[PDB]
């Protein structure tokens, strides 16, 4: 059988290009999350009488 | 003076609330000191996530 080079371009380049794209996505997510709190003057006192 | 006046019965008793008070306050003193061991667990586990 006999096999045409467009077609076969076609899909070497797709099967290769599908790679760069995870390249990419993986220059974002580059870090752990820290749980975060709040403020509140947590010495605040308040006379017994 | 403390040793001598504990469990007498002989204390005039302003001294005797202002002294019963201090003995209360030593259940705050052992919960206070923990505070440096809860920093440094949340730090290597929470922070460094180890």
């Amino acid at each position: 059988i006999n096999l045409n080079p467009v077609r076969v371009d076609n899909h070497k380049s797709k099967i290769l290009a599908s790679r760069l794209e995870n390249d990419l996505k993986a220059k974002d997510d580059l870090e752990p999350a820290i749980p975060q709190g709040t403020f509140a003057d947590w010495g605040e006192y308040s006379s017994i009488q | 003076f403390l040793a001598a006046y504990d469990q007498s019965g002989k204390l005039t008793p302003h001294l005797t609330l202002f002294v019963s008070f201090l003995k209360l306050l030593e259940t705050s003193k052992k919960r206070f000191n923990q505070l440096t061991k809860r920093h440094l667990d949340f730090y290597y586990q929470e922070i460094l996530h180890l």
